[PDB]
């Protein structure tokens, strides 16, 4: 349970390539360049997960470039207003394969709250986004489980390894959705704290 | 089998070892400058790939390696793929004369420290063509105010290092580092010291003296690993010139050559975390109004020194 | 064991290489290349003069032959800025106006 | 090193060859500072190790990095000049290609008729070009260092913006 | 510039220096999200659920 | 010799195995992954740093060779440095090192 793109297909994996691949997921994986994009107040939940109390760091996704060229991830951490959003594609199309997207909060997911003239509801009408954290804000916490989400899709897709050889058909795979996984455990909660308890 | 041929295969061993140690220090120094950053602003940086993050650097690696080779389309192909190979060969053979034991020194030269110069010279020339050759106003614009300040940096580090090259009376590096057999250069050429590690600082390219936008992939990685690798280079240049190099009471030389170095390499990152960023105008006229008199004054008053204790 | 012929004529080569670079090239700063180019190969010629006697003396002479280029360098380059301020082209074709 | 010195003058010689007919600009400068390493290299060959030195710290150091800073900020990308390529034609080359290979053939038959005992390439330290600079030179070291004032006020006044 | 500003100016940074560093020598004060648990006050407002009676019948 | 030998092909092998590190590092970059007017400033300064750079290298020749040359060699050397000095106040005090007017 696979897609293709240039379609559900199936696992495509000599024995040696598929640890190549999975060496080259690992790192693809543990090294995640998120680009410094401020758009709203998801930007500002998302640049306190980076700060010294959360630390992103230990993950490896620290970087934060400010050149589209040299990063591989996409948060979009803020609203897609209409001006701006023909800058979020630009800054999309200058990043360099692979290159993963994360929707921050409920306005780069569907819009959210503002359901305005002025606003475009969700960056998934025009950007391929591979995974969504609602949110208003969502806690940097959040961002950072995101961030675990992405590294365990990317640790099994299958991306070709040089463009020369190979098939070069980029294979995501299909996740089972994370309501469904925790669907087990939501639903055998009992009872919670008392809100009148510090 | 001959000793003579022994011994050439053994020097030449022991530079391929000083070469892959030094390229291995500056990618993981890369890496240690990201943990100890952790270290000195209460966190913990990378460390959950692998043992301690020790996987990390690896990760990058492969990263870099498996990104999309990517050279702009109204570019000069030559220039943008030669920017990175300069940053990185200039400082590894300005290395290349640093002796970290005795008979442990790639090459012996007579002119040592003159051959660091000219791969300083070199270095700037990096810069200038990679703000060129990325057809981007932002990072020529950018090239020409970094360039503009490593050379009014590189117009006092020769006479910053004159003082030490006064007192050793030789260019070599083995004269210098025997010259300080009983007391370290940072003593009687302390302004020369502060000079050069000012100067070591700006052509660098380091905190706070800092045309990247455009390089990505493996390149980025070159330049990235070129910088840290003049890290290393600039570290133990000053470790043989200002603190004996090799020399010590008790440790191994490696081991006080290594101290010395690691040292002066978490020195730059406590540089880079402290101190704020000064303005371009204040930079260069400190570069130019303060440290050029500074370092003539230094040497006029070491001759002076020299000749009079030659009796 | 390197004649010292040989290394005069590869300064000599250099020289005139230089200047038909400074006679066949209307861009000024082509024209300052060859004159940089000349100078380099007679610094060359003296050194290679001073290495054959075995003396500093050719080693000094080349250091006042790079004193000489580097503000000669200097001058051209201005006056060059100054041409393509005032006139916004660097042939010299235009710069023609005194004659007869 | 007589291997050295050869490739090293090969190298400095197509260099040149390659600076006086390219189009581009910082190609050519870029040709050139090969140019010059090719003839520090050939310094270094022949026992001149100060000359070498110098020729990488000052003259492929520092007066090309002029060079390179004034062509970036001409921003020449060859307008005017390369949409004429007027160089490559016969009529404007052939000419001063017999003007200069008639001065090289009178000064090649001039050299080839000296007493030539051979570079023995024994190396000259900067000590003692320091020891002659500062002795028997001292004049040439201060009227030349009033010569680089002369052409820094020269050039300061002339290259202005105003 | 001033002598006197420029005494001032390294002693300074040689302060702020030796305040970074005794910021390396200080406790982490990171939280190990996600091997350490965020701790969330009762009334956090996160994901939604229905609830249930005590007698086990759903409350809407 | 042998000594001297070995020390020159041991730096002929650093350089090698350097370039070709770089070139080895640059051409896995290329080879492994899939595909989809300025002020006068800075000639002035770039300019100030060419002559001073050049009576730099003649400090730099007058220090290797202090002691043997003596105190008439100090003198020189302080009237050289006195030039030095006097020039770069002529430079400071005209506004000529000012980045900003
Ligand atoms: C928004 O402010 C910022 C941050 O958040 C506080 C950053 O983390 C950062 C990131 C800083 C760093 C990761 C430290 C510098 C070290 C780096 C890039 C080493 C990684 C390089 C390589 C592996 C290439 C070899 C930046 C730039 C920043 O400006
Ligand atoms: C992209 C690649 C571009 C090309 C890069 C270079 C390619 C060739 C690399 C290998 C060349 C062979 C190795 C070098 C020769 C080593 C031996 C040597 O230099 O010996 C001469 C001298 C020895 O001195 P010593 O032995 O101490 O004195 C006692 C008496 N003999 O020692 C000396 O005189 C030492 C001083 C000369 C050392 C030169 C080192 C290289 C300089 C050029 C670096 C280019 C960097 C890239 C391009 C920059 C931008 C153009
Ligand atoms: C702890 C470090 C101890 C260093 C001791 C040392 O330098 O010993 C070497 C030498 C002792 O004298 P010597 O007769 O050579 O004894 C060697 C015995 N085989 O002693 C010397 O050569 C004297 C060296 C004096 C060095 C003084 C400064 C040392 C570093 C202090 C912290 C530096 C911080 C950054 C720089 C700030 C400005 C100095
Ligand atoms: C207002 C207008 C401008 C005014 C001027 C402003 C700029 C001032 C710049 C001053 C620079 C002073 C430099 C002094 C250096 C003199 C020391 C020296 O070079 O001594 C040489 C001698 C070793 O030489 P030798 O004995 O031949 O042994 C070599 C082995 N072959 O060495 C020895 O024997 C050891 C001597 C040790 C001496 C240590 C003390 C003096 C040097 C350190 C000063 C530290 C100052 C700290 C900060 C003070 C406040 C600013
Ligand atoms: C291989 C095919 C071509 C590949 C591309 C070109 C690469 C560079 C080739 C030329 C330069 C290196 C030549 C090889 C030198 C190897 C070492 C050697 O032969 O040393 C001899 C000598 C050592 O000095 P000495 O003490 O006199 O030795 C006598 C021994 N008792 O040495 C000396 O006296 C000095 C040695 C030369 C000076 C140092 C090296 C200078 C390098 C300049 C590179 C310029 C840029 C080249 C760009 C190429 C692409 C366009
Ligand atoms: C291995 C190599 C690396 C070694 C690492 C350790 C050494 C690192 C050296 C780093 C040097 C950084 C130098 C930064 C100089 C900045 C100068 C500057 O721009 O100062 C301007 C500032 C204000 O000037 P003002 O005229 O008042 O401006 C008014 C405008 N509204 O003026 C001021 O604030 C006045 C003071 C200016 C700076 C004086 C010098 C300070 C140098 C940095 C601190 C070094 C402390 C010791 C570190 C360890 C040494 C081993
Ligand atoms: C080219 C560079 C030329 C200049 C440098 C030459 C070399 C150094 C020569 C000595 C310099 C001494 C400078 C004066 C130190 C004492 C004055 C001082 O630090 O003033 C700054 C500041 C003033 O206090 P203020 O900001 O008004 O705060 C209110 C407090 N009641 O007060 C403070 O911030 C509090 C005190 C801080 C003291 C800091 C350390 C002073 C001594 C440093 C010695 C050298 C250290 C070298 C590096 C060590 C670490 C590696
Ligand atoms: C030996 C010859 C020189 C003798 C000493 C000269 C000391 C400085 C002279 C002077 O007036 O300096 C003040 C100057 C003020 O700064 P500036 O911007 O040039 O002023 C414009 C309008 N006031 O500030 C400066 O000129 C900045 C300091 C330059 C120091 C150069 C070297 C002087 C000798 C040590
Ligand atoms: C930043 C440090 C760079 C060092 C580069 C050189 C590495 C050479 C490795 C040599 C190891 C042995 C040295 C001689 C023996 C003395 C020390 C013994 C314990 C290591
Ligand atoms: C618009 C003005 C263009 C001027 C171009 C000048 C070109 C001059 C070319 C001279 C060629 C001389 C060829 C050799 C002549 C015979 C040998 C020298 C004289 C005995
Ligand atoms: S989802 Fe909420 S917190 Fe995030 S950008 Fe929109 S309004 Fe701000």
């Amino acid at each position: 349970d696979y897609t293709l793109t240039r379609e559900i297909v199936t696992d495509p994996l000599n024995v040696f390539m598929g640890k190549l691949n999975d060496m080259v997921n690992w790192g693809r994986k543990n090294s995640i360049w998120p680009y410094n994009f401020g758009l709203s107040c998801c930007y500002v939940e998302m640049v306190t997960s980076f700060t010294a109390v959360h630390d992103v760091a230990r993950f490896g996704a620290e970087v934060l470039r400010a050149s589209p060229r040299q990063a591989d991830l996409m948060v979009v951490a803020g609203t897609c207003f209409t001006k701006m959003a023909p800058v979020i594609q630009r800054l999309y199309d200058q990043m360099l394969e692979p290159k993963w997207v994360i929707s921050m909060g409920a306005c780069a997911n569907s819009g959210g709250m503002y359901d305005i003239y002025s606003v475009v509801q969700g960056v998934d009408k025009f950007i391929p986004v591979d995974v969504y954290i609602p949110g208003c804000p969502p806690r940097p916490e959040a961002y950072m489980q995101a961030l675990m989400l992405l590294q365990e899709s990317i640790g099994k897709e299958r991306r070709p390894l040089s463009w020369v050889v190979g098939d070069q058909g980029v294979y995501r795979a299909n996740m089972q959705s994370e309501r469904e996984r925790k669907r087990g455990e939501r639903i055998a909660v009992t009872n919670l704290r008392t809100p009148d308890e510090i | 089998i001959s000793p003579e041929l022994i011994e050439i295969l053994l020097t030449i061993l022991k530079a391929v070892v000083i070469l892959l140690v030094v390229v291995t220090c500056g990618a993981f120094m890369s890496f240690g400058e990201r943990r100890l950053l952790g270290l000195f602003q209460n966190r913990y940086g990378p460390n959950r790939v692998g043992w301690g993050g020790s996987l990390q650097l690896v990760a990058d690696m492969i990263k870099m390696f498996f990104k999309e080779d990517w050279i702009p389309k109204f570019s000069d192909r030559v220039i943008f793929t030669l920017a990175p190979m300069i940053a990185f060969t200039s400082l590894l053979l300005a290395f290349a004369i640093v002796p970290v034991s005795p008979g442990w020194v790639v090459a012996d030269l007579n002119i040592g420290i003159l051959f660091f110069l000219m791969m300083a010279g070199l270095a700037v020339y990096a810069v200038l063509f990679a703000g060129w050759s990325s057809n981007n106003k932002y990072s020529l614009l950018g090239a020409m105010r970094a360039s503009a300040q490593t050379l009014s940096y590189e117009v006092f580090l020769g006479l910053s290092l004159m003082g030490v090259v006064a007192q050793a009376g030789s260019f070599n590096m083995t004269d210098i580092v025997n010259s300080q057999a009983h007391v370290w250069n940072v003593i009687p050429q302390f302004f020369g010291f502060i000079t050069f590690a000012i100067a070591g600082v700006a052509v660098c390219h380091r905190h706070p003296f800092d045309y990247h936008i455009e390089y990505s992939g493996m390149k980025f990685g070159l330049f990235f690993v070129g910088e840290y690798i003049g890290i290393v280079t600039i570290s133990a240049l000053m470790v043989t010139l200002f603190f004996g190099g090799w020399q010590g009471p008790l440790l191994p030389p490696f081991i006080w050559f290594a101290l010395k170095t690691a040292f002066f390499m978490m020195m730059f990152i406590l540089i880079r975390a402290s101190l704020p960023r000064p303005r371009y105008d204040q930079v260069m006229s400190f570069g130019w109004k303060i440290c050029l008199p500074l370092t003539l004054i230094n040497l006029l008053v070491t001759a002076a020194v020299i000749l009079w204790q030659a009796q | 064991m390197i004649p010292l012929q040989h290394g005069l004529i590869l300064a000599a080569i250099l020289f005139v290489l230089g200047l038909t670079g400074l006679v066949i090239r209307r861009n000024l700063l082509f024209m300052l290349i060859g004159l940089e180019i000349m100078i380099n190969a007679s610094a060359l010629a003296f050194v290679v003069a001073g290495s054959y006697w075995g003396q500093t003396d050719g080693q000094v002479m080349y250091i006042l032959a790079i004193s000489l280029a580097a503000a000669e360098a200097s001058i051209g380059l201005a006056l060059l800025l100054q041409l393509h301020r005032r006139r916004q082209n660097l042939n010299i074709d235009s710069v023609s106006e005194m004659r007869g | 090193m007589e291997f050295a010195f050869y490739i090293c003058g090969l190298i400095a010689i197509l260099a040149t060859l390659r600076v006086i007919t390219h189009t581009n600009p910082v190609h050519a400068l870029l040709y050139l500072i090969i140019s010059l390493l090719a003839i520090s290299g050939v310094f270094f060959s022949l026992g001149a190790y100060f000359a070498g030195a110098l020729e990488i710290i000052v003259y492929a150091g520092a007066i090309m990095v002029l060079f390179v800073f004034v062509v970036m900020m001409l921003n020449l990308g060859g307008s005017e000049i390369e949409q004429e390529r007027q160089w490559l034609k016969p009529q404007v080359w052939i000419g001063p290609a017999i003007l200069s290979a008639i001065m090289l053939v009178v000064i090649v038959y001039a050299i080839l008729g000296v007493n030539d005992q051979g570079i023995d390439g024994t190396p000259i330290s900067a000590k003692a070009v320091g020891i002659t600079l500062f002795g028997p030179y001292v004049l040439a070291v201060e009227l030349a260092s009033m010569l680089l004032l002369a052409g820094l006020v020269v050039a300061f006044h002339v290259g202005r913006e105003e | 510039m001033t002598l006197k500003e420029l005494l001032v100016g390294f002693g300074t940074q040689v302060r702020s220096i030796w305040m970074i560093g005794l910021h390396a020598f200080a406790k982490r004060e990171t939280r190990m999200y996600p091997e350490e648990p965020v701790y969330l006050p009762p009334r956090y407002r996160g994901r939604i659920v229905l609830t249930r009676d005590p007698d086990g019948e759903e409350r809407c | 010799s042998t000594e001297v030998i070995a020390h020159h092909w041991a730096f002929a092998i650093f350089l090698i195995v350097a370039i070709g590190l770089c070139c080895l590092m640059l051409v896995g970059g290329w080879f492994l992954g899939g595909r989809a007017r300025l002020s006068a400033k800075f000639y002035l300064v770039a300019m100030f740093f060419v002559i001073f750079d050049v009576e730099a290298l003649y400090l730099f020749a007058w220090s290797t060779s202090i002691r043997e040359s003596g105190w008439v060699g100090f003198v020189e050397a302080a009237i050289f440095i006195f030039v030095l000095l006097a020039g770069l106040v002529y430079l400071v005090r005209i506004g000529a090192l000012d980045w900003t007017p």
